[PDB]
């Protein structure tokens, strides 16, 4: 069927600037295209239809343009209430199809993450589990990669990395990584390291602890 | 042919305007010196008494110089010494001459016979409803006859189009629609589409199932479907409208199709494979519908009356467009710059000469309307200046005069550059 | 009159292979005059159109996505402005937020008003309360780890709501039919351990409300 391809999953911008969100159709759909906006926890809301017709009540800042396959949604003078997801939709042929969405990310200066590591608690070791946690707080941009080398050996297995969305107060990101092991495996090694590689530092920031020292 | 057609069109238009100015001026005992056509260095000039005619290089505009326009010259032939009302008449001569020219050429075209599609005059019968459109959504079955919208009572498709464009310009959204079928006037609440930007009501007129052309290299051309032949059925399906043939081809989606063609009195079961064209993954048959047109020739007096009515309607539409633009209803990108004039003139010229003439009439009317707005260094601003002087009884202050002229020159220049870059933007797409 | 309003009901947790009916209550507009649809929005994935139904003048005909034809059924109530959607043979891939929507009257169906949506979770996992473990070692960062619970959601506060600055609550992660979530807080070193810091975790699906004070360890 008809596939709506939004090449960008994320787009960076500042308040007062202009943003161009692109949308590519699998085949010719003419102008039978609509655009929607969805804020976190709220329902989508139609802004433009027929490529260029603004819906009633939509401010003049939202403009649509394009014909054929390379439709574009331009947002002139970006306001703060526009941090949301924007996606296209075609109704030239059935089935109706949507785009994957485009999230608006706010620009700000770079920031190195604050890394903290935590060993398993006595309660969990008593329960038969052993989780080691690494917090990476208040970094920018969101791109980061974490390795759990233990005593020099890779431990790709047992990682459950998780990322938050952009903070609504300082426009930064945070991430938590939990390495879950069995009690037998936790007691067979010494040093635990959460080396963090980020673009703000040519060499990765390293934080580690040894169970033998405690 | 296109560029020279644009050049001659702009030349005859500016010549008509400046000739109206010049004749009105000569009918009031004034001396004209400069008859410059366009701008730039004058390419060539010929002298005849006081009236020195010249033609210049760059034909974008055009202006005329008189004797004693604003100079403190007390000679009777000086334009300044003339009464304000005569000066107002001189100012109005240009647009008035343009309007007269437009009416005359419109009447001449009507008398010579205009070629219009036949469906534009037949009664409004909905021969085909576009799928899941406003007409279908409200419940307009095929074969229903529309008799009224809002509002303008409609009898012809042209009337329906005119009513729709007027309603779109007026910014009406919900419209009463009196539709007739089997003697039932079923009032409906239609939604007026913004026909200015392209969207339509999804109503199609009856079209006969006959082919007027075939693309060379198309599979239909290889099968042997020559243009000008009618088609009876498709795979035995009873079809009485060309749009139904279009629907059958659309639903074929590449399946082998057996067209029962009535080849001028004989039946041929032509076999075709209109597969999914790799250009768009769509059915391809490379056919052309047989458009039907009729030539109309109104009586000379009736043709003149119709031309007057059409001129009034077009003037009303242009005034409404201007009002919408000044209120932000219509974007600034719809303005027609000189390069757009050139491209549309070339399109009309390659289309023919009668379409060239009617487009010349329309653009002349547009120029006449545009030159009437109150604006310094425009054929409308001096009317305001002289009216102010007449009502107050004294001339405008000279420093204020210089300020007015300078700001007018600046605004005209900047708007010309803005429409120029708009023309380049249009050329880009 | 009242403005356009749509309210969905019928969501929740349902075991695989079951059946249920979702409902959409509408108000503020003539119900029989507009197309209705059941476009769905899965978590963190693109929208998937499911079906739509035409108006009264068009015979109330329906159109379906080919993947769900014979499985999903859309319909309207006979005497009320209520839209229904019957769903059977539920699988884990059907877990999503299901949106009811009113469409405009323009050319070709687009959706001019959306409901709040109702969330459906299809799984065989048993509801399980969480286990909360503290993680203890200028500005110092503490946190609480909630592990081994089902289903969502779980709410976390710090110091009964009085500690809100510097709180990062991370989205839950699923593993072996059990979720894991973590929360972090950053306090000045001059404020801990001189004053107590306790995290409170609520899991209404099992009527669980645990308080866990974070005390420092040996390392
Ligand atoms: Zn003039």
């Amino acid at each position: 069927d008809i596939v709506m391809t939004q090449s960008h999953k994320f787009m960076s911008t500042s308040v007062g600037d202009r943003v161009s969100i692109t949308c590519k159709a699998s085949q010719d759909v003419g102008t039978d295209v609509a655009w929607y906006q969805q804020k976190p926890g709220q329902s989508p809301k139609l802004l433009i239809y027929w490529a260029s017709i603004r819906h009633t009540g939509v401010p003049d800042r939202f403009t649509g343009s394009g014909s054929g396959t390379d439709f574009t949604l331009t947002i002139s003078n970006v306001q703060s209430e526009d941090l949301a997801d924007y996606f296209c939709q075609q109704y030239s042929s059935y089935p109706l199809t949507f785009g994957a969405g485009t999230k608006l990310e706010l620009e700000r200066a770079d920031a190195a993450p604050t890394v903290s590591i935590f060993p398993p608690s006595s309660e969990q070791l008593t329960s038969g589990g052993a989780s080691v946690v690494c917090f990476l707080n208040n970094f920018y941009p969101k791109d980061i990669n974490v390795k759990w080398k233990i005593d020099g050996s890779e431990r790709q297995n047992g990682v459950l990395n998780s990322w938050t969305d952009q903070d609504s107060k300082d426009s930064t990101y945070s991430m938590s990584s939990t390495l879950t092991l069995t009690k037998d495996e936790y007691e067979r090694h010494n040093s635990y390291t959460c080396e963090a590689t980020h673009k703000t530092s040519t060499s990765p920031i390293v934080k580690s602890f040894n169970r033998n020292e405690c | 042919m296109g560029l020279i057609a644009f050049l001659i069109l702009i030349g005859v238009l500016v010549w008509v305007h400046q000739f109206g100015h010049f004749l009105m001026a000569k009918l009031f005992r004034v001396k004209v010196e400069i008859f410059s056509i366009g701008f730039g260095p004058p390419i060539f000039r010929r002298q005849w008494g006081e009236t020195v005619y010249q033609i210049a290089a760059l034909p974008l505009g055009g202006y005329v110089k008189l004797y004693g326009e604003e100079e403190n010259v007390h000679d009777p032939r000086a334009f300044s010494t003339k009464k304000p009302w005569q000066k107002i008449l001189i100012a109005l001569g240009g647009p008035l001459f343009n309007f007269l020219f437009t009416i005359l050429v419109f009447a001449l075209v009507y008398t010579a016979g205009v070629e219009v599609p036949k469906y534009l005059k037949e009664p409004v019968v909905v021969g085909y409803v576009q799928r899941d459109s406003i007409a279908q959504k409200i419940g307009i079955k095929p074969g229903d006859k529309i008799i009224k919208i809002n509002g303008y009572e409609v009898r012809t498709w042209e009337d329906l189009r005119d009513a729709l464009i007027r309603l779109s310009l007026d910014g009406v959204k919900e419209t009463t629609l009196f539709l007739e079928r089997n003697g039932e006037v079923l009032h409906l609440t239609i939604k007026v589409p913004n026909v200015q930007k392209g969207e339509e009501l999804g109503i199609a007129p009856l079209v006969k199932p006959v082919v007027g052309g075939v693309k060379k290299g198309s599979p239909a051309d290889q099968v042997g479907i020559k243009p000008g032949d009618l088609i009876l059925e498709v795979n035995g399906k009873k079809i009485n409208t060309w749009y139904e043939l279009v629907e059958e081809v659309r639903k074929s989606q590449g399946k082998a199709i057996k067209l029962k063609i009535l080849r001028n009195g004989k039946m041929i079961e032509k076999e075709l494979i209109p597969a999914k064209d790799p250009k768009t993954g769509t059915y391809f048959i490379g056919l052309f519908p047989k458009t039907e047109t009729v030539v109309e020739k109104k009586p000379f007096g009736e043709a003149l009356a119709s031309a007057v009515n059409r001129t009034w309607e077009l003037t009303v539409l242009t005034l409404k467009t201007i009002a919408g633009l000044i209120t932000g209803k219509v974007s600034f990108q719809t303005l027609g710059g000189p390069i757009a004039i050139a491209q549309i003139a070339g399109q009309a010229a390659q289309s023919g000469f009668i379409p060239y003439l009617v487009m010349m009439a329309f653009i002349s009317l547009q120029l006449g309307i545009f030159n009437l707005i109150p604006l310094p260094i425009l054929d409308g601003g001096l009317i305001l200046l002289f009216a102010i002087e007449w009502l107050r009884g004294r001339p405008l202050p000279e420093k204020f005069k210089e300020y007015w002229q300078r700001v007018g020159l600046a605004i005209i220049i900047t708007l010309t550059i803005f429409v120029f870059i708009n023309d380049i933007l249009r050329l880009l797409r | 009159g009242s403005e356009v309003k749509l309210v969905e009901s019928g969501g929740g947790l349902v075991q695989p292979g079951g059946s249920l009916r979702l409902s959409c209550v509408t108000s503020g507009f003539t119900f029989t005059d507009y197309y209705m649809s059941w476009v769905r929005q899965p978590p963190g994935k693109a929208l998937e159109w499911l079906a739509f139904i035409r108006n009264k003048v068009n015979g109330y005909t329906t159109e379906y996505r080919a993947s769900v034809k014979g499985r999903f059924t859309i319909s309207r109530d006979s005497s009320q402005s209520i839209l229904y959607l019957q769903v059977n043979t539920l699988r884990a891939e059907d877990s999503a937020t299901y949106y009811c929507a009113r469409d405009r009257g323009g050319n070709g169906v687009y959706f001019d008003y959306w409901g709040q949506g109702t969330t459906l979770t299809v799984s065989s996992a048993k509801t399980t309360p969480p286990s909360v473990y503290p993680l203890a070692p200028s500005m110092v960062t503490l946190g609480c780890l909630v592990k081994g619970y089902f289903p969502e959601p779980v709410t976390v506060t710090w110091n009964s709501g009085s500690l809100s600055s510097g709180v990062h609550t991370f989205p839950a992660v699923l593993q072996s039919d059990l979720y894991t979530l973590s929360s972090s807080v950053t306090v000045p070193s001059s404020t801990w351990p001189s004053e107590t810091v306790t995290c409170n975790v609520a899991h209404p699906a099992s009527s669980t409300k645990v308080d866990k004070k974070i005390v420092p360890r040996d390392c």
